[PDB]
């Protein structure tokens, strides 16, 4: 029971590493490109204005 | 003036559009996404009321 949590913690950290660098513009934009695109395919598909 | 049912002109007014304008013709037609911004300030139009 004990051990886990600590093992959990670090992960988040990991995570923390990553998103952190995930923020960076050159990243983010990339996302950007994506999203749009993601969306683009999506657009035909998507229908619901769920908010 | 002009009335339109907004869901198409890709079948209902390729007598309009940038794509159309390309004379790229017929498709709901994507825009990948994809780049860099703009605006102006200006026009240089003839003179709208001219005559």
């Amino acid at each position: 029971l004990a051990i886990d949590g600590r093992r959990m913690q670090n992960a988040v950290t990991l995570l923390r590493k990553i998103e952190m660098i995930g923020t960076t513009g050159i990243g983010a934009s990339a996302v950007h490109l994506a999203q749009s695109r993601i969306v683009d395919q999506m657009a035909g598909r998507g229908l619901i204005d769920d908010s | 003036g002009f009335n339109l049912k907004v869901k198409d002109l890709n079948g209902s007014a390729r007598g309009l559009t940038q794509a159309f304008a390309i004379g790229e013709l017929k498709n709901q037609l994507s825009v990948g996404a994809l780049q860099l911004p703009l605006q102006f300030t200006r026009t240089f139009s003839a003179s709208m009321t001219s005559e």
